[PDB]
DNA sequence: GAAATTGGCACG
DNA sequence: CGTGCCAATTTCT
């Protein structure tokens, strides 16, 4: 016996994050945004915790909101 | 005289040889085997009696108490076969054994028992065989295959002479018991005899002989003949037997009676032997040089000293001779050991033998058996006595004893089941005799040396295997003294016996799912002989000699029906007339010939007896009483065919088809087919799926009816009567008055099987073939089955075929098919598939099946009823929901966001998940059946009550019919009696039916009570719950049925090994046509006949055209209404055609409405029967082609459908019988781009149901390395298969329009490194 | 994660083999530690150390020192060594050969309309194999503005995804492979053509290389992804690149069975065929006469043929002359490319006279003319084989009239020698050898008589007299042209089958004197089974 | 990727370097395989120094 | 089952 | 002490 790899919600979200024309910083932000999504699809942390997880001084909350508004229209919508 | 079923459509028979023996019941082997196991036997053997008597009485270790055995009994099954199949349980019977416990008195073993207690005890359930030779185990029918193994006994078989480089032949023997340890005797290149026990290390042959309490003197007495030298006052005079000098050259001077008969250097001739015999010469004086190497027989001791002059069995010398002669000894015993005939083997073995005692031999055997433990005298003696001389560990069974005695040329057939000294001595003597030159080795492939073991014997063996463990448990428990309290029910436990019995029938190797895509597949699976399995050969080590046709297969095993592949010659099939005698050896019938006239007497001869007689052939002519026409007949004598005289014959073959099996006797014109193609045809004929409508072969062999009836797929009337009710799902027959039991309402009710699923996901469906109010008799069919037409086997369709090349669309076995074949749905099949939804019990509450799934919309729930199960008749597809199931998620603490979510959308949406059953991807069909199983205690929903109401609606119908008949009879009697006692005519009619008479009216009230009790008894079983599993609440099964049409890629075939794949579906106006404009259904390639040499498919084509030519005349006489006087005249002309045929059909005994009914069935072509090796000659096909006006050549001229111009040469058109094999292109096509990967080695999974990828193995890597394709090979090793980080990059690049890869490293080499370095080996990548 | 537990329905985490072998070792080690701490007597600690040694040995390599420990089903547990080595180990199952993506398989059928650089691929298999390409092409031209929109469009199979598929499969080779891959010609690259159905259509001429026939075979298709794989499949593995066998250097694209039958039937002559002796002005007039029905395909005529030959520099010079040929050869001359002589088709073309024609074309002209010539040869052969209306009947197997006389003479001789042995003149072995010789001579006599009767026929001449010509028998044409069949099969069809051999190998003296047009009785059919089972088992085991 | 280790309470011989026919331990110590097996599996003693 | 290598014993 | 034959063991379809 070996097993089989099932596709969860975060794997599906990453499959679309990698196929979206982001930038190097936008994809790093999207990784944190997708990581903090529970099984019901709701963001579990404030955007101030994602801006802190990025670990960059020049990124502002506007970019995080812009990336979140794009991630929010993936499949499933909402 | 014909039966009612055969009189509807009589198949014309071209056979010309009368039959004397009719084909037996084909499934007789399985039933006869199992009946021995089940039935009670007054003697111990043959069944459960043997198993019980081979263990009981079970007694304690000198506890003076034992368990006895009285008898056994089998109870009644709870459910019959159909209930066990629809319910998913086993059809078995409970076993009740009357056990008895006796308690004697201490110190008085002979004293009367102080207490006896007897009580029948349940010892598990044993599965029962149905009336068709199959077992249902878990709702599914299974078949236990017979086995062909080596018979127990002694077999002498030398090596071929290859082991030794010099080429010396090494002879050996072997004793094989039914249950025990082996025993081998063998020779070495040094010509000494050696013994091998249980295939262990080799030992000298005299170890066992000394362990049997023998001394050297008596050993030499047994194995040698004595010559006594007499010292008559000088120089070692000798007693002479003239025969001893045979094949000897004298090295000294032989002289007697004053005459030197033999000089020095003269070899004795036969003339000298005759002269010595005439003169009776006995005394010869020899010099001392003759005894320089002669061996002394016994021990000689000096009379003075009393010590040992010389030990036994060593050669004498001159000094030793002087020493033994100076001590006053007169007789010297020597062993006649001439090197040619009476060879010195055991004496010289004694020299190599280390021990010369009786007690150290047991020590040596104990060392050989169990090494590295101290040898104890008692332990060694017990081991030796338990090896071959204990009834509880060694069993040379009755077959083994018979073979042993008959091989040793004994007289008694029956004896004991344990070896003795005499048996081993005889085996050694026979081996030495074979070495000396009078004796032959056996062949282990003779069918007189191989035995048939069937289901009953194996079941008995497994039952004994369980019983011995039960016996061990009883013996261990009975040591404790509590006799006055316990009863026999407490001692034994039914779990081991039941477990062993169920493991034999459930998960053995010879117990397999029944092949159920034909009646022929079933009837040839039940009649199968397998050389594999537990106790038999192995596929890899089988060899080359067990896979060949032996001359003893004639009439016992079919030679042209065996799978082609890894196991060819190991899974052979039983013949038609073959049987098994009381010992399990196959035997075949023969017709006795006395004084050169065949006397119709049938004797069943086995392979051993068959070789003694001279047996004639089935194709030998005899003249009206039995007299061979030619005085130089053909016969088989001793396994070699040869030509014998007229008066030397002893037997004759009973039929011309007793050499071939059932499957190979359904091929017309078999004698015109190459033996390589007949095998393929017979193998492919049993994997043809049943089509929508059955079609008779129209060219057959006459074996269709036997296969159709014996395999229980039809509905055969149990008793004769008149059909009183006909329906698409039931038949009610009113039995005759002279076939009814006393006090019985005579009706037979047959419930037909409608659209049930078989083991191969095909359709099983029975349709009636009788009409309302027509007579029936016992034994004729009432309803057809899958692939059956009026009680005749029908596996395919009759296609109008032509042999010609057509623009390359029938190139290299391809088939070109017309469009009308697809329009008429001739090869359309129905496939049924089941799905299951199980609702289990979790810790956070149980799962429930409900129609309101929280997240899905109102459209997906459109085809679900109030109970959440799909409607019957709904056409599902893709991912439709079949069963609405919900599993509970709970124990989540409330939060303000969770409360806000729960308030707006309701509490039902929350705390529940969705686990509903959905149709898989790519699966479609129509819901035709839903089955609900509910564990007892759980409350049934509305659907599971509706199903039960439907089930109850039918038993009420049956009981109502019986009650109606009985009430009508009783009320008629009441009215008649009351009219006799007071005449009333009309006042009774208006009076209510309620109004000696008291006794008659009591019977009505009793009958009502009885038929009310029966209905309650049936309801109490209809409403009974199930026992599903630990933690399972409900199971819902849904069946989907889909119709598969024909298309390019589907595989079709024929009965002569001519398979093919459809390549095109050609429109009608493109197919070739003849003068009348009739197109051709199928076009075949003529370049397949000359090389394959299956000429039978062309004779079948011509005969089918001739047969359709008669139907085309009958149809033409029927369309324009003709008087019956012409119809019966033409049909009689058709049935009279032939050259000395055996069939006689006269239509003057047929009424007009029977001639019309026959001619209505004969309007699609007259069926024709051509038996194998006794078929229709070529000169009679041409008479049939002239009866209906057709060309004699069998070839007509064809026109091109596209250009309209005639083909330059005549082509062969006709009607051939085509099958649709179960290799559909719908189940073959597969594709994959990206899916799910494995876990440990992240590579794509394998298979079609897992959406797996194609394996790119080693041989395909070699082909890419030979081309020079390095990038194509690198992308199939890392990016497309295994490199985890490269798969996503490649996918992203392909979607981005950039075709470039970053190779990376496979993920299955890191696993290799981690597994190598977990063995303590430091492997690493460097630099 | 390399030794995971198996989750099966019912909440059961069944322990695997490696975890069992680790738990055993850990239990023994903990027991030994506790016993050594307690200062137990030396007997118990020695037993514990021995059992720990046995447990470690079973973990590292189970069963190497006898008595492999078994699981529930009495089957030995798999250790690390069993996972590394063997046919089921890492090396031979996951590293030297793997399962791959972008791959499918299905049953192969025949397409006679193809060119040998293209194959027929179902349009429902190519939609799955080429899916990321379809996504990229869909969202490249604005049909889908997101990956999920293209995913939905492909999922519901709209009417434009088929145009997208036809655009993306235009020039993109696919590798077709059939197992077993015995040599490098078992994997070849073709250009797809989208067909309707579920079966792959394979070009006929490439069937010899694959050793594939259409009676249930299946093939696997793989898609080259990168830009170097698409050029390796086009310049190295393409089907039009390998037309010579790498083993010996001979062509591997020879027409096989009913491509040579049509070319044999077309290129033949008859003594008094319709419209013979007339003078034609070229191949076009010959075809116009044949189609119009004014002349036969075998009529001997005179036609004006122009043929080109290469000079020293390589230029083509033409020569025109009147050839004595047939109508069928003039029609075939329209296919031969320029630069080849007319004597290459002015004969009856069997199977060896067609392969040498392609070899000559390859050696004189090149690779492209050879490919075009092979395709045209296949087309013409198929067309005229279909047009000929050839068939096979039961009257095409002409039994010689002298067969029974030969058999009777042989029987008389064997009876005479049987009596001679009965008189004691000869030994049993000598009698056996002489009987075998007699039957071997009778078989040859029957075969020669049958073949002399079969291979010729009579025909009325141009005038009233008669003449003799080669037979137009359907079976004789298949055997003589090399289409299919040989001499031995025709001998078994129309002459005695001959001497058979027992499984040991010794010849049975009494032969099978019956062919397949006649029947074999029960005893004559039981020895051919010995032979057939030997033959089948040999292949099945080799 | 992360491995672990078990601290054996007593030394244990590697079976690969013992039971492979060119016995690496036997060839190094110049002892027959039977002697090494009997010492390892606690059936006999051996003198060291 | 066949074949190659290794340890044990008869022999010179 | 030094060679060669024979039984055991292993690995491979
Ligand atoms: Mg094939």
């Amino acid at each position: 016996y070996q097993g089989e790899t099932t596709q969860t919600l975060q794997d599906y979200l990453m499959w679309q994050v990698e196929l979206t024309p982001f930038s190097d910083t936008d994809r790093a932000i999207a990784t944190s945004i997708v990581d903090a999504v529970d099984e019901t699809g709701y963001l579990t942390v404030p955007l101030e915790d994602i801006l802190e997880s990025i670990g960059d001084e020049e990124i502002d909350i506007d970019e995080v909101e812009a990336v979140l508004k794009r991630i929010q229209r993936f499949d499933p919508v909402g | 005289v014909y039966s009612y079923t055969e009189k509807k459509r009589i198949r014309k028979d071209f056979g010309k040889r009368p039959q004397v023996l009719d084909v037996p019941y084909l499934l007789s082997i399985q039933l006869d085997s199992f009946q021995k196991f089940i039935e009670q036997d007054p003697e111990g053997q043959y069944g459960l009696e043997a198993a019980f008597r081979s263990v009981f009485p079970i007694q304690s270790y000198s506890g003076n108490s034992e368990l006895q055995y009285v008898s056994y009994r089998l109870g009644e099954p709870v459910f019959d076969v159909q209930e066990c199949q629809i319910r998913g349980v086993t059809y078995s019977a409970p076993l009740r054994v009357k056990l008895r416990l006796v308690i004697y008195e201490r110190e008085a073993p002979e004293g009367t028992v102080k207490d006896i207690k007897e009580q029948e005890v349940y010892m598990g359930e044993i599965p029962l065989m149905t009336d068709n030779g199959t077992f249902v185990i878990n709702g599914t029918e299974r078949v236990i295959v017979s086995q062909l193994h080596r018979s127990p006994g002694v077999f002498f078989d030398s090596d071929k002479g290859k082991t030794h480089s010099s080429g010396k032949v090494l002879y050996n023997a072997r004793i094989i018991p039914y249950r025990g340890s082996w025993l081998d005797f063998e020779f070495d290149p040094k010509d000494n005899l050696f013994v091998r026990i249980d295939r262990r290390r080799k030992l000298p042959a005299t170890i066992i002989l000394r362990a049997l309490n023998y001394t050297t003197e008596q050993i030499l007495d047994l194995f040698f003949e004595k010559v006594i030298f007499e010292i008559r006052d000088n120089k070692l005079q000798m007693e002479l037997v003239p025969e001893r000098l045979r094949g000897e050259t004298a090295s000294f001077d032989i002289e007697a009676n004053g005459k030197v008969y033999v000089e020095k250097g003269r070899r004795i001739t036969a003339r000298h032997i005759r002269q010595l015999e005439k003169d009776d010469v006995k005394l010869i004086e020899v010099p001392v040089e003759y005894i320089a190497g002669k061996v002394v027989a016994k021990d000689y001791i000096d009379e003075s000293t009393g010590e040992l002059i010389c030990a036994a069995n060593m050669e004498l010398s001159l000094d030793l001779l002087a020493k033994l002669s100076q001590s006053g000894h007169k007789r010297i015993e020597t062993l006649f050991t001439n090197d040619l005939d009476h060879g010195p083997y055991i004496s010289e073995t004694l020299r190599v033998d280390p021990t010369n005692d009786r007690l150290s031999a047991l020590v040596e055997i104990y060392r050989m058996m169990r090494p590295g433990e101290p040898p104890t005298r008692e332990a060694a003696e017990s081991l030796f006595e338990n090896l071959f001389f204990s009834e509880d560990r060694y069993d040379l069974s009755a077959v083994g004893r018979m073979k042993f005695n008959r091989s040793l040329l004994r007289e008694e057939i029956e004896g004991s089941g344990i070896l003795s000294k005499d048996d081993i001595i005889d085996v050694m003597k026979k081996l030495i005799d074979i070495r000396n030159g009078k004796g032959e080795v056996d062949d282990i492939d003779h069918l007189g040396n191989r035995r048939i073991r069937s289901v009953g014997e194996m079941a008995e063996n497994q039952f004994r295997v369980g019983l011995v463990r039960v016996e061990r448990a009883v013996k261990e428990r009975l040591s404790l003294g509590d006799l006055d309290t316990l009863m026999p029910q407490d001692m034994i436990n039914a779990k081991p016996i039941s477990a062993a019995v169920k493991e034999f029938f459930g998960s053995s190797q010879l117990s397999q799912f029944m092949d159920q895509n034909n009646p022929l597949s079933e009837i040839t699976h039940k009649r199968r002989i397998s050389a594999l399995g537990p106790g038999g050969l192995t596929r890899e080590r089988a060899g080359f000699e067990v896979r060949d046709v032996h001359p003893t297969h004639y009439g016992r095993v079919c030679p042209i029906e065996t799978p082609e592949g890894p196991n060819i010659g190991l899974i052979n099939s039983l013949s038609v007339y073959a049987q098994t005698n009381e010992y399990g050896f196959l035997e075949t019938p023969y017709r006795k010939v006395t004084d050169g006239v065949v006397t119709d007497e049938i004797h069943y001869l086995s392979a051993i007896e068959e070789g003694n007689y001279v047996i004639a052939q089935a194709n030998s002519n005899l003249d009206e009483e039995g007299h061979f026409v030619e005085d130089l007949v053909t016969c088989r004598s001793k396994g070699e065919s040869s030509l014998f005289s007229r008066d030397q014959v002893d037997y004759m073959d009973v039929s011309t088809q007793q050499v071939v099996s059932v499957g190979a006797s359904l091929i017309p014109f078999l004698e015109h087919d190459d033996a390589n193609r007949a095998l393929m045809g017979a193998n492919m004929q049993r994997q043809a799926v049943p089509t929508l409508r059955a079609d008779k072969p129209l060219v057959g062999t006459g074996m269709e009816r036997a296969v159709a009836v014996d395999s229980g797929v039809t509905a055969v009337a149990k008793r004769g009567g008149v059909v009183q009710y006909v329906d698409a799902s039931r038949i009610v027959i009113k039995v005759n008055e002279d076939e009814m039991y006393p006090g019985e309402a005579g009706i037979d009710i047959y419930n037909l099987t409608k659209y049930t699923r078989s083991n191969q996901n095909t359709c099983i469906n029975q349709m009636p073939c009788v009409s309302l109010g027509e007579p029936v008799e016992r034994g004729d069919v009432l309803a057809d089955g899958p692939s059956t037409d009026l009680g005749e086997l029908a596996l395919g369709q009759n296609m109008r075929v032509a042999f010609m090349p057509w623009n390359g669309y029938n190139f290299e076995d391809s088939i070109l098919v017309s469009e009308r074949v697809v329009q008429e749905d001739r090869f359309t099949t129905i496939h049924i598939q089941e799905l299951a939804c199980v609702s289990r019990d979790t810790k956070l509450g149980p799962e429930e099946i409900t129609a309101d799934i929280p997240n899905v919309g109102e459209a997906a729930l459109s085809k679900l009823d109030e109970s959440g199960i799909v409607y019957i008749g709904a056409e599902v597809t893709g991912g439709d929901i079949l069963v609405g199931k919900v599993t509970p998620k709970g124990e989540t603490q409330l939060t303000p966001e969770e409360k806000l979510l729960r308030a707006i959308f309701g509490e039902k949406a929350s705390d529940v998940k969705d686990s509903s059953l959905r149709v898989p991807n790519g699966v479609s069909g129509t819901v035709i059946d839903v089955q609900v199983f509910t564990r007892d205690g759980v409350e049934k929903d509305k659907r599971a009550l509706e199903i039960e109401e439907m089930q109850l609606k039918q038993a009420k119908k049956d009981l109502s019919e019986e009650l109606q008949i009985l009430e009508a009879g009783l009320f008629s009697r009441i009215r008649a009696v009351l009219v006799a006692g007071g005449v009333e005519a009309e006042k009774l009619d208006k009076l209510p039916r309620d109004r000696q008479l008291e006794q008659l009216a009591e019977q009505y009230d009793e009958l009502k009570h009885e038929f009310e009790k029966k209905l309650e008894a049936k309801r109490r079983k209809i409403t009974q719950g199930d026992d599903l599993a630990p933690g399972v609440l409900k199971i819902v099964k849904v069946y989907l049925a889909v119709k598969r049409r024909i298309q390019p890629g589907d595989k079709m075939a024929g009965r002569h090994g001519n398979k093919g794949v459809i390549s095109k579906i050609n429109p009608i106006e493109d197919m070739p046509y003849d003068e009348n404009g009739t197109p051709v259904d199928i076009v075949l390639n003529p370049l397949g006949v000359p090389s394959r040499m299956n000429i039978g498919q062309i004779l079948e084509t011509h005969l089918g055209m001739a047969a359709k030519g008669i139907g085309d005349k009958i149809n033409a006489m029927l369309k324009q209404q003709q008087e019956v006087a012409k119809l019966r005249e033409f049909i009689q002309r058709a049935y009279d055609l032939g050259a000395d045929v055996r069939q006689k059909v006269d239509l003057s005994t047929f009424s007009d409405e029977e001639v019309m009914r026959l001619a209505e069935n004969l309007r699609k072509g007259m069926p024709i029967a051509t038996p194998v090796f006794d078929g229709a000659k070529e000169a009679e096909i041409k008479e049939l082609l002239k009866l209906g006006d057709l060309p004699t050549s069998g070839q007509i001229r064809l026109y091109d459908g596209r250009t309209g111009e005639q083909f330059e040469r005549p082509v062969t058109v006709g009607y051939m019988y085509m099958l649709k094999l179960n290799h559909l292109v719908d189940d073959k096509m597969h594709a994959r781009s990206t899916g799910s990967y494995s876990l440990v080695t992240q590579q794509p999974l394998g298979g079609k149901a897992q959406f797996g990828g194609q394996r790119f193995g080693e041989m395909e890597v070699w082909a890419l390395e030979a081309y020079g394709a390095a990038y194509t090979l690198q992308e199939m090793l890392t990016v497309k298969s295994d490199d985890v980080n490269g798969r996503t990059k490649m996918y992203k690049n392909i979607v981005d329009g950039n075709h470039q890869m970053e190779p990376g490293m496979p993920e299955s080499f890191n696993v290799l490194l981690k597994e190598i370095r977990s063995l303590g080996i430091n492997i690493e990548l460097e630099d | 994660d390399l030794r995971p537990l198996v989750p099966l329905d019912g909440g059961r985490f069944a322990t695997s083999d490696l975890n069992d072998l680790y738990r055993r070792v850990i239990n023994r080690n903990n027991r030994l530690k506790r016993l050594l701490d307690l200062a137990a007597p030396d007997i118990i600690v020695r037993n514990e150390k021995r059992m720990l040694q046995e447990a470690v040995d079973a973990l590292l390599d189970n069963g190497r020192r006898g008595r492999a420990i078994t699981g529930s089903n009495k089957r030995p547990l798999k250790s690390l060594a069993d996972m590394i080595k063997g046919k089921q180990g890492r090396f031979r199952q996951n590293l030297l050969g793997k399962r791959v993506d972008y791959s499918g398989r299905s049953v192969i059928t025949v397409g006679p309309y193809l060119r040998l650089h293209q194959c027929g691929l179902p349009k429902k298999m190519a939609l799955e194999l080429f899916k990321p390409f379809i996504y990229g092409k869909l969202e490249l031209r604005g049909l889908a503005t997101t990956i999920k929109a293209a995913k939905k469009m492909v999922e519901r199979e709209e009417a434009v995804v088929w145009d997208i598929l036809d655009e993306v499969i235009r020039e993109h080779p696919v590798l077709l492979n059939r197992a077993p891959t015995l040599h490098r010609l078992g994997i070849q690259a073709f250009e797809p053509v989208l067909i309707e159905g579920k079966a792959i259509q394979l070009h006929p001429l490439v069937c010899a290389a694959y050793n594939a026939d259409f009676d249930g075979d299946q093939m696997a298709v793989h898609v080259p992804l990168t830009l170097e794989a698409q050029l390796e499949a086009r310049a190295l593995m393409m089907s039009t690149n390998n037309i010579l066998s790498p083993a010996n250097g001979e062509p591997i694209i020879v027409p096989s069975q009913d491509v040579v039958l049509g070319l044999y039937y077309m290129t033949r002559d008859c003594v008094n065929a319709k419209g013979e002796g007339m003078v034609l002005t070229g191949p076009k007039e010959a075809e116009r006469l044949y189609r119009s029905g004014l002349a036969s395909l075998h009529a001997r005529v005179k036609v004006r043929i122009t043929e080109y030959e290469k000079d020293a520099n390589g230029e083509l010079v033409a020569k025109t002359s009147l050839k004595d040929t047939t109508v069928g050869r003039a029609i075939l001359w329209m296919i031969v490319p320029k630069g080849l002589p007319y004597s290459i088709v002015n004969q009856a073309l069997g199977k060896k006279a067609i392969s040498k024609m392609l070899n000559t074309c390859y050696r004189i002209l090149g690779l492209k003319p050879t490919v075009i010539f092979a395709d045209q040869i296949m087309y013409t052969g198929f067309a005229y084989a279909a047009r000929s209306g050839a068939s096979v009947g039961i009257d095409d197997m002409v039994i010689p009239e002298k067969k029974h006389e030969i058999i009777s003479e042989a029987e008389a001789e064997v009876a005479e020698i049987q009596e001679q042995f009965q008189s004691g003149l000869v030994t049993a072995g000598e009698r056996y050898n002489k009987v075998i010789d007699i039957w071997a001579a009778a078989n040859d006599r029957v075969s020669k008589a049958m073949m002399d009767n079969l291979q010729t026929e009579t025909v009325i001449n141009r005038d009233g007299q008669e003449e003799k010509q080669v037979s137009f028998n359907s079976i004789y044409m298949m055997a003589d042209s090399g289409a299919r069949g040989s001499a031995a099969q025709i001998r078994q069809l129309a002459g005695m089958r001959g001497l058979m051999a027992k499984p040991d190998g010794s010849i049975i003296e009494t032969p099978i004197t019956a062919n397949f047009r006649e029947g074999l009785n029960v005893l004559q059919y039981f020895i051919s089974t010995h032979g057939a089972r030997k033959g089948l088992a040999d292949t099945a085991l080799k | 990727e992360r491995m672990g280790h078990i601290e054996l309470a007593s030394p244990t011989a590697h079976i690969w370097f013992l039971k492979s026919l060119p016995s690496r331990i036997g060839l190094l110590l110049d002892m027959p395989l039977r002697d090494i097996e009997r010492v390892l599996y606690f059936e006999s003693y051996v003198v060291i120094e």
